[PDB]
């Protein structure tokens, strides 16, 4: 009989003693279900997923909540697959957990749905899509420097407070709101307040109708933020194959994986690497990157946000995933401080969007026109901190000139950053982005003052905050 | 008999080793046979780690170890208000025994998505610098990072103290503190009358590290109790840094492979874990909320720590407080540039919101521009705003130790800086300026006072502005 026993409990790991001859495969689900048998324990409802075998008939497994009141000794069920999730279109309007049970208290799904398990692999080389269109999001950095790629994978790298949640608001807001397709968040390891006000934001705008909704926060163990990513994916990928239709994947944190997965890696044996990174981190980041790819039967767009640790990007997690990535933006500390948001570096944000033959001459000269003049401005700060505004020649003199207002002019203001600050925010063409960066840069608006470009939308309305000011 | 005995095998450095103990299970309090409580954390195949809550001297090898039955709890109730305790609940402050007939799990879900409600309920601290730019709201959490001697414990307790006028718990919890330094903290809320609705957690430098680890827990066990009976509830916890400090004492002791900082790998899910659990609960759940204030200590005021960012990356906003500005005469030091908070505007009245908003990024692009001013000229335009505006929000942000100040008296003196009244007078007058101002808002303005009280608005159209004008046209300037 498929019938275990625990032995050992290790804090979210637990070990399982099976009959000789029938142990469960890798990553199967196990279900402890026990009821106290007297006062001095307590009821057990909790799933485990396999992960190694150790011999002597033993498997170690991670579990997917608390493990407190197990008791070595339990009974263990093996239900012979993988985690099953409900899928389909049931899956609209719901909100759900790791494990693809309902947490919104709209009703159960029923037994009979149609359910497919987490775990697959990826697609072949002979499938993929490859036709590079630009992704118009209004924000006028993102637009200009580092366009995002319709059909690719686009990625928000920040540290700890700068801005990639508020960034993710602004980008559902600006293109979910009218995609016309099928959306899909999937929370792992984020803030339960962030989760409820986004759920609550998407009731009242009515994108809720067509968005899916899965959750695995910082509160829940490792196993679970581990596995809620997969969870989302799996259904994203049904939406994609079995449907072919335009998806909208939006992934809260996708740092929090590797963090589960290095935390728990201690507990199965493997010996430390790198900094303290389980060996496997290149082969499980894989794992999981390549099934979010755009295929000829279906494209899906997917936008990450990857957290910081320390603010040190050559960290190994944030370093390994820039290969996967199509569009990058990156967001600084130094320009949350000074002001401007959403602080996005100009030099270091990239995209391989950014081609003439895609964008344009009159596009990509001014975009690298730009991207020049700020890194004179940034080379120039030692001579001028050592030696004096005045010491510089004219021709560094207008380089700075012009630099401080298209660094100022690079900040702008957000729709959901109103409950910040009462502006009530802007949509900017590319075209529009594109005309004000080279009238900029052409030395139509010298005579305005600094911060007369500071949170603004089109160029126009730099004119009549100097006149507000009174010029 | 294994069942319910066991027997000790190894003790040293606050960690034990037991044999037997067959139906044991994970996260049980056990009893040694000195009456010491001690946790079962590793359920091996032969024998169980226990972590010792207490003086770990008297524990000898071959002494006998017998279960509790309950996982591990902390007495809560009604008649802990006003007293000092350990972390298991024991008095310590001395006045007799503590009548709790109730108690929580230390490790207690934290409510769901569908549990909680959009945060909307401000929290006066009666400090402009926090209610003015960095507002915090019921079932929020806020932490204050800062170096040391910066007056984070002196801005803690001046909240708990701004709370005396209305219905909500406080308490205090003191990680690694000084004795002397929690009995002063207890003197002074005892003096102010915080004591009438205050519990106090205390685990001095001088206890064992589990009990460090340990003390926010049950802090926030504590607070629980009445979050879920459908009160409101203030948690400080004093430095989150000291209890990482003890669980990387703790994992190393249990020779776990560190990581950054020598840091164990689940230093973020132990913080997360705590702080996840302060929230605002639903009209379903009850409406009840409960508030967080965590401490972090940087080095140099270094905001780029590991621990600082895994604080930062957990709460809803922080206040840095910087000591270049704690010294040189600005004593909130309040740093505009690194401070936020993610629930403003719900969480202020309707006229804070009106007048304070746009101060926070205000005083960023001062500081900016102060820094860049050092090196060449500036335009009409431009000299203006430095010093006719950043100065003196500089200046006026600045206040006094033990001042609580009415937010119908902070919307008053933030809408006369942005309004542009005090551009005529120089900046060292301005504090002479805001006492002489709220004197004469008292003596003739407080119909004014009461409109604001009443209905969370604004005043008026222009009889403000005619206010300000009479109080200037009396005020003597220099
Ligand atoms: N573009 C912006 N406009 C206005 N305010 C902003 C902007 N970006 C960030 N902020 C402010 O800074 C805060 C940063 O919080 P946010 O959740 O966006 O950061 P994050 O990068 O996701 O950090 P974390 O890792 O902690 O989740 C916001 O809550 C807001 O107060
Ligand atoms: N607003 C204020 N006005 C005047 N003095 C103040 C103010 N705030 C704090 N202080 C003083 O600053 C000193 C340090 O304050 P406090 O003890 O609160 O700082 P801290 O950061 O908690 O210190 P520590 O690291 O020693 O615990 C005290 O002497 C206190 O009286
Ligand atoms: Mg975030
Ligand atoms: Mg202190």
């Amino acid at each position: 009989m498929t019938r275990g026993r625990v032995i050992q409990v290790m804090g979210p790991v637990v070990d399982v003693k099976f009959e000789n001859g029938h142990l469960p495969a890798i990553y199967n689900a196990l279900k402890i279900q026990h009821k106290a048998r007297n006062e001095n324990e307590v009821d057990i409802d909790l799933t485990l997923e396999v992960a190694l075998h150790l011999g002597d008939d033993t498997v170690r497994t991670i579990a997917m909540a608390s493990t407190d009141g197990l008791i070595r000794g339990m009974e263990v069920i093996d239900t012979g697959a993988p985690i099953s999730v409900p899928v389909g279109e049931v899956t609209l309007g719901r909100v759900f957990n790791v494990l693809g049970e309902p947490i919104d208290l709209e009703g159960d799904i029923p037994a009979d749905a149609r359910r497919d398990p987490i775990h697959r692999p990826a697609p072949k080389f002979e499938e993929l899509a490859t036709e590079v269109e630009i992704l118009e999001t209004g924000i006028k950095v993102v637009d200009l420097l580092a366009p995002y790629i319709k059909g690719g994978k686009i990625g928000l790298f920040g540290g700890a407070g700068v801005g990639k949640t508020v960034l993710i608001q602004e980008l559902i807001h600006n293109i979910a709101q009218e995609h016309g397709g099928i959306s899909v968040f999937a929370g792992v390891g984020e803030r339960t307040r962030e989760g409820n006000d986004l759920y609550h934001e998407m009731k009242d705008s009515g994108v809720i109708s067509k968005t899916a909704m899965v959750f695995g926060q910082m509160n829940e163990p490792p196993g679970a933020r581990m596995r809620v990513a997969l969870t989302g994916l799996t259904m994203a990928e049904y939406f994609r194959d079995e449907q072919g239709q335009d998806v909208l994947l939006f992934i809260d944190n996708i740092f929090r994986f590797t963090q589960a997965g290095s935390e728990v890696s201690a507990l199965l044996g493997r010996m430390p690497s790198a900094v303290g990174y389980q060996p496997t981190l290149a082969t499980e980041m894989g794992q999981l990157q390549e099934r979010i790819t755009s295929t000829a039967k279906g494209s899906i767009t997917s936008i990450q946000a990857i957290y910081v640790p320390a603010d040190d990007y050559t960290d190994p997690a944030p370093a390994t995933t820039f290969s996967h990535l199509d569009a990058t933006t990156n967001l600084e500390r130094k320009l949350a401080e000074m002001g401007i948001y959403p602080a996005v570096d100009p030099l270091a944000s990239t995209s391989r969007a950014l081609a003439p033959e895609i964008v344009g001459e009159e596009h990509y000269q001014v975009a690298r026109k730009v991207q020049q003049t700020l890194q004179r401005y940034k080379e120039l700060q030692d001579i001028i901190a050592i030696l004096g505004m005045d010491e510089l020649s004219d021709e560094d003199k207008l380089v700075v000139h012009r630099a401080r207002r298209i660094q100022f002019f690079l900040s702008q203001n957000f729709h959901v950053a109103e409950q910040f600050t009462g502006q009530p925010g802007s949509y900017v063409p590319v075209k529009e982005t594109v005309r004000g960066f080279k009238e900029i840069l052409e030395g139509k608006y010298d005579h305005l003052p600094e911060d007369a470009f500071r949170l603004v939308g089109r160029i126009e309305e730099v004119v009549e905050k100097a006149k507000a000011m009174g010029v | 008999q294994v069942s319910d005995v066991g027997t000790v095998i190894q003790v040293g450095d606050g960690i034990a080793r037991a044999h037997g103990l067959d139906n044991v299970m994970s996260g049980e309090l056990v009893e040694f046979a000195n009456g010491v409580m001690g946790m079962a954390l590793n359920l091996e195949e032969n024998n169980v780690g226990i972590v010792i809550l207490g003086p770990y001297t008297g524990i000898k090898e071959g002494d006998e170890v017998r279960r509790t039955g309950r996982i591990m709890e902390v007495p809560v109730g009604e008649a802990l208000i006003g007293r000092v305790v350990n972390p298991l609940g024991q008095p310590v402050d001395g006045l007799g025994p503590v009548e709790t007939t109730e108690t929580r799990p230390i490790e207690s879900p934290a409510p769901g998505v569908m549990d909680r409600r959009s945060v909307h309920e401000p929290l006066q601290t009666g400090i402009k610098a926090i209610d003015a730019l960095v507002p915090i709201g019921r079932g929020q959490r806020e932490l204050i990072i800062g170096d040391r001697q910066t007056g984070k414990t002196s801005v803690a307790i001046d909240t708990i103290i701004n709370q005396k006028d209305q219905n909500m718990i406080s308490i205090y919890v003191a990680i690694g503190q000084k004795e002397s330094t929690v009995r002063t903290v207890v003197e002074t809320l005892r003096k102010h009358g915080a004591l009438d609705y205050t519990i106090v957690v205390t685990a001095s430098a001088s206890q064992p590290a589990p009990l460090l680890f340990l003390a926010p827990y049950a802090g926030v066990a504590m607070g629980e109790y009445f979050m879920y009976k459908g009160k409101h509830v203030l948690v400080v916890y004093d430095d989150l840094s000291k209890q990482a400090a003890a669980y990387r004492e703790l994992s190393l002791l249990l020779r776990r492979p560190p990581g950054r900082e020598a840091y164990p790998g689940d230093i973020f899910y132990l913080h997360s874990r705590l702080l996840e659990r302060a929230a605002k609960l639903s009209d379903a759940k009850g409406g009840g909320s409960l508030t967080a204030l965590p401490f972090v200590e940087t080095q140099a005021g270094d905001i780029s720590a590991y621990i600082p960012t895994n604080v930062i990356s957990i709460t809803d906003g922080q206040i840095f407080l910087q000591s270049d500005l704690f010294f040189s005469g600005v004593r909130p030091a309040i740093n505009a540039g690194l401070s936020v908070s993610r629930v403003g505007g719900a969480a202020q009245i309707k006229a804070m919101k009106k007048v304070a908003g746009t101060l926070r990024l205000d005083l960023a692009a001062y500081r900016e521009l102060e820094a860049f001013a050092q090196f060449g000229s500036d335009l009409d335009k431009a000299t203006q705003a430095k010093l006719a505006r950043g100065a003196r929000t500089v200046e006026v942000l600045k206040q006094d130790l033990h001042q609580p100040i009415p937010v119908e008296k902070q919307v008053l003196i933030i809408y006369a800086l942005t309004r542009g009244f005090l551009d005529d007078i120089p900046v060292e007058d301005v504090r002479r300026f805001e006492k002489e101002f709220y004197l004469f808002l008292d003596q003739n303005g407080q119909h004014l006072l009461e409109h604001i009280r009443t209905t969370k608005d604004l005043p008026n159209e222009d009889d403000l502005n005619k206010a300000i004008e009479a109080f200037k046209k009396t005020f003597v300037v220099s």
